[PDB]
């Protein structure tokens, strides 16, 4: 069981500022033979099903703005938004498929401070 | 009398030593020696003689005969991979326990060529066409067929003929390899890709097995005798 | 004096040394280290019939 | 497009393990698919996958025993086995599906089970 | 070429499939030679009347199967002149050729390795304890390993990967053997010379060889397909002599 | 030289209708290619040889067969002496190094090393001279001691080796002593002609005896004398290979073991050593 943790719990970051989602490992998710990263980023709203934003933690699922950004690499991993929308409140999950058993990351909250 | 001087090395028991020493049964008369079929005169004489290797030595299939053979399908098997293994005659659980890497083990350097026969155990009416391929060190093993075409490989063709020989050639930047095998006297990786497919009439079972031979060439050596880390006791046996 | 001057074992790119047998049973003797002849056509090769490697094997 | 509808509710009393599905909009060659099972008091977990074009299944350890996969060549449809059904086992299971070698391409609606009695 | 015909006294095998004939370790069968006897009295040399091809009772070969082991020349006890030479005899002496033969399909797959292992020494299902005569070798039948453990006292450890001595089985290929693919095969011929560290021993307290047939690859067929395939054994007796003619063992 | 390894003949590219590639191990028959039949490959002169692979090589070194123990001052008289039947099956490394091959025969060098120490206890001798033992081999049949002070000790026809303490170990050598054409390491048979009584190699073990004891009679303290017996096989010949052991040892008198895996395991069939992640190779 890999756990693909984040940090902070939340940050409640105000609409139309920048905010740095982070995810870390305990163990290193980069194959060393094709050079991928094996890193997911999906958005999940309640009352829907969760939606991919960010596959190969570094590129952007089709249908997505350009608002999110993926980056970082090894173990830890950054998801960079430089505008936010009052409607993406959402908890984000870095879901990892290295290997067995598939593990979801913690989530992060959007709580209200504007 | 006649004056000598004693040099270090004296009063010692070196285990392999060639010195002379009285006979404890003097005139003895030796049975005469008979013509006995099968002599050997060189340990490289059974290290040159095909063994079954246990490829498919996976948790279950070690306490078992699943253990030598290598199965084959015949869908679209066109993205598998059959086996792969690294070449470590030695230092290895696929060849350490063979007739090869048994006598490799009581030595700690060696040095040739390797010869891998594949046998195609299905029907007679079951057909194929595999890739044997073999990567020497320095880049990462190969993920698919394109990958591990641009190494030093065989296309086998399943006919009348049922084994295929790859031949291992000798690829180092030293005279001598380890027997406990390092990361600098890699030696690369072996591996099996489906070249066409199995395909089998109506009636044959669609699913075949392989089975691996592993021997040594003409040109192969070893060196520096030493224990073989095989066999251990705990007390004396009685 | 029956003392036999063989060959040393060097590295193939003063090399002779002496002996003499000092005791009536052969079995006093050093060893016979240098005897390096071998045979394994009956391990490998043990065909009732030649087998040639071009051609096909049946 | 390819939409994996999944199966209605289904709450019931404990012991009473319901066979979860889902239905497919593409080949089933070459492709998996897998359950993962969502409840807000538990995050997100996952179960097993079945990858259809090679014939093989895995599971979770927690989850060990507990579940089973199967599927239908012919059907376009896959369901759960599931074993001592609990009151704890109260979450919205979901459907993904896997275009490449890994990652979740789609996502199911998301099934919710209520174990009352 | 595939067809081979092998004379031996009054019986001809007949064989359109085979591979080859492997000799031993390169050498034929022969009579012992004056320089090299012990035993002093003239020995008896019953060519014709001994040295022919006995069939031993024919197996099959299931889907679950896992080898089976024959020891000689305790195996021929009770077979012709060879047997009755045998009881009333105190040395014997003599190599042999063995034909195993299984014919199955173009439908049918499977492998089988054919061995003759010299002074096969087994152990004891139960350590701590030591094996009976009965244990070994009954008759002409097959002993039969087993895919697991034996849990016996008395009998020997018959686990399939271990071939009985304690050893890898895949290596058993050191010793004089050949593989039947039926693919490729139906038969195997082995002609194994006197193997011994004495001119002549006693052929009833002595297994000079033990004939082990192992599947590597299961027999696996359709169910349109004939499900009964036996393997048969067939052995004769070659350049066989005896000494010591005194009255009969066993009675 | 002898005996140098051969040489890779220089090749280039060919196509042809004999293929060496191909052959068939049905017959029992292991192929003899090498790697210039499978590929291109350059004219390398191979000045390698096989001496160190040899059997002379290869079993000409000194290994432990026995480790005995003695009490010098008295005590249960038993203590007195160490006796022991000749095995070559007490130590597993030798005992697995002979068991490669069916039969051998050979000249033998014995090197005995005896190790002394001082017990504990009150009445200890605070001054001794140094130690002699005795090694007296006794052949299948003669009388055996049973005693430190016994008449039987006089050695009259049996060898003996008088040995004192700070000198180098005791030496000799012997010739090819068996009943047989060879030395027998394996046996698939039985004692007696009515197939009972004991099985295996334990019956032509027929080599004799080896006692041990203190010359010195001492009367002030106890000292404990420890004798290894090293064996180094020279002149060898030897017949019939066989694959070595798998299973751990258990008895000296028998074959005995327990079933025990081929090899090792490893994580998959497509396993390179790498962490390995899931697609297309791993699932
Ligand atoms: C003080 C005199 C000591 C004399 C000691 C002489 C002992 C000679 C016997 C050693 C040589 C043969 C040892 C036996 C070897 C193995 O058991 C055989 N391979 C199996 O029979």
């Amino acid at each position: 069981y890999i756990e693909a943790s984040q940090s902070p719990s939340s940050l409640a970051v105000s609409v139309g500022e920048k905010v740095t989602m982070s995810c870390k490992s305990s163990q290193s998710l980069l194959y060393s033979s094709n050079q991928k990263n094996y890193l997911a980023w999906f958005q999940q709203k309640p009352g829907q099903s969760p939606k991919l934003l960010i596959y190969w933690a570094s590129t952007r699922e089709s249908g997505v703005p350009d608002r999110f950004t993926g980056s970082g690499s090894g173990t830890d991993f950054t998801l960079t938004i430089s505008s936010v929308k009052a409607e993406d409140l959402a908890v984000y999950y870095c879901q990892q498929y290295y290997s067995y058993p598939y593990t979801f990351g913690g989530g992060t909250k959007l709580k209200i401070k504007r | 009398g006649l004056p000598t001087m004693l040099t270090p090395g004296s009063n010692q028991f070196l285990t392999s030593d060639d010195f002379q020493s009285p006979s404890a049964m003097p005139q003895f008369d030796v049975t005469p020696e008979m013509k006995i079929p099968g002599e050997v005169h060189n340990l490289m004489e059974i290290a040159e003689v095909d063994s079954v290797v246990p490829v498919n030595n996976t948790k279950e299939n070690i306490n078992s005969m699943e253990a030598y053979r290598i199965p084959v399908t015949g869908g679209d098997q066109l993205h598998t991979q059959v086996f792969g293994f690294q070449m470590q005659p030695g230092l290895n659980s696929v060849f350490k326990r063979t007739l090869l890497g048994e006598i490799l083990n009581y030595y700690a350097h060696w040095s040739g060529s390797v010869k891998l026969t594949f046998v195609f155990c299905g029907s007679a009416m079951a057909t194929g066409k595999f890739l044997l391929a073999y990567s020497p060190p320095g880049a990462s093993p190969p993920q698919n067929r394109k990958q591990a075409m641009l190494g030093t490989h065989v296309i086998w063709d399943v006919g009348l003929q049922s084994s295929c020989v790859l031949c291992i050639p000798w690829i180092s930047q030293t005279h001598y390899r380890l027997v406990q095998q390092d990361e600098y006297t890699s030696a690369g990786y072996v591996t099996c890709w489906y070249q066409t497919g199995l395909i089998v009439p109506p009636g044959a079972p669609p699913s075949c097995t392989i089975l691996c031979f592993a021997s040594a060439c003409n040109d192969f050596s070893v060196r520096m005798l030493r224990d073989t880390p095989f066999i251990e006791q705990t007390q004396l046996l009685q | 004096m029956g003392a036999q001057v063989s060959t040393q074992k060097t590295g193939a790119h003063t090399i002779h040394y002496t002996n003499i047998n000092y005791y009536k049973d052969a079995a006093s003797n050093s060893a016979n280290r240098q005897d390096f002849t071998q045979d394994p056509s009956k391990f490998t090769e043990p065909m009732k019939d030649v087998m040639i490697k071009s051609l096909p094997a049946l | 497009e390819v939409q994996l509808q999944q199966s209605g509710p289904e709450l019931a009393r404990p012991w009473a393990s319901v066979k979860i599905s889902c239905q497919a909009f593409y080949t089933f060659s070459n492709y998996g698919m897998q359950w993962v099972k969502q409840s807000p008091g538990q995050g997100l977990e996952w179960i097993g996958p079945f990858y259809p074009g090679n014939a093989d299944t895995s599971y979770n350890q927690k989850f060990k025993g507990k579940a089973t996969l199967t599927a239908d060549k012919s059907s376009s449809t896959a369901y759960m086995q599931f074993s001592s059904l609990t009151s704890e086992d109260s979450a919205v299971y979901y459907c993904a599906r896997v275009v490449a070698t890994t990652d979740f391409d789609y996502w199911g609606q998301g099934t919710t089970v209520t174990v009352s009695s | 070429d595939r067809v081979r015909s092998i004379t031996l006294g009054n019986s001809t095998i007949t064989t359109q499939e085979c591979a080859n004939v492997v000799v031993g370790y390169g050498v034929w069968p022969s009579y012992l030679q004056d320089n090299e006897a012990t035993a002093e009295d003239q020995p008896t040399q019953p060519d014709v009347a001994t040295c022919r091809f006995y069939t031993l009772d024919s197996i099959q070969w299931q889907k679950e199967s896992d080898g089976w082991w024959w020891k000689f020349p305790e195996a021929l006890k009770n077979m012709g002149l060879f047997g009755q030479n045998m009881e009333y005899h105190y040395l014997g002496r003599s190599g042999y050729t063995i034909h195993v033969q299984c014919n199955a399909s173009k439908f049918h797959q499977g492998c089988l390795l054919v061995v003759c292992v010299p002074e096969a020494e087994m152990g004891c299902s139960d350590v701590e304890r030591e094996v009976v005569a009965a244990s070994l070798s009954s008759e002409d039948t097959a002993k039969s390993f087993s895919r697991t453990e034996s849990n016996g006292q008395h009998t020997v450890q018959t686990v399939v990967y271990n071939a009985g001595m304690g050893v890898g089985v895949g290596n058993l290929t050191i010793f004089p053997h050949q593989w039947i693919n039926l693919r490729t095969n139906n038969s195997a011929t082995i002609v194994m010379p006197y193997i011994n560290s004495v001119p002549m021993d006693n052929m009833f307290r002595h297994y000079n060889f033990t004939l082990m047939i192992i599947p590597f690859a299961k027999l696996e067929y359709t169910e349109q397909a004939s499900n009964y395939v036996p393997i048969t054994v067939t052995v004769a007796p070659m350049c066989a002599e005896y000494n010591g003619l005194r009255l009969a063992s066993h009675q | 030289a002898v005996a140098r390894v051969a040489d890779t003949m220089p090749t280039g590219p060919r196509n042809t209708e004999s293929v060496p590639a191909l052959t068939a191990v049905e017959t029992g028959h292991t192929s003899q290619v090498v790697p210039g039949d499978t590929m291109q490959t350059r004219h390398v002169k191979n000045y390698h040889s096989r001496t160190e692979s040899s059997i002379e090589n290869f079993l000409c070194r000194a290994a432990c067969v026995y480790i005995a123990t003695y009490k010098s001052a008295g005590g249960t008289p038993t203590e007195r002496y160490a006796s022991w039947r000749i095995n070559t099956r007490q130590m597993v490394q030798l005992r697995r190094k002979f068991e490669l091959f069916t039969y051998l025969r050979f000249d033998m060098e014995i090197t005995f090393v005896i190790t002394s120490t001082q017990d504990p206890g009150t009445q200890l001798a605070q001054d001794m001279p140094v130690l002699t033992h005795q090694i007296m081999y006794i052949p299948p049949g003669g009388p055996v001691p049973n005693s430190a002070t016994d008449f039987a000790w006089q050695s009259s026809t049996n060898p003996s080796i008088f040995w004192t303490e700070g000198c180098a170990p005791a030496r000799m050598s012997v010739p090819f002593i068996s009943i047989g054409n060879a030395y027998s390491n394996f046996y698939d048979g039985w004692s007696h002609f009515t197939q009972e009584g004991v099985y295996g190699f334990n019956s032509l073990n027929n080599m004799g005896h080896i006692y041990v004891r203190h010359v010195n009679e001492q009367s002030l303290g106890v000292s404990t004398s420890t004798l290894r017996v090293y064996f180094k096989p020279k002149h060898v010949r030897a017949w019939v290979p066989r694959p070595p052991r798998l299973s751990p040892y258990v008895k000296s008198s028998n074959v005995n073991f327990k079933p025990t895996a081929v090899t090792t395991e490893r994580k998959d069939i497509n396993d390179v050593g790498t962490l390995r992640p899931v697609g297309y190779t791993n699932h």
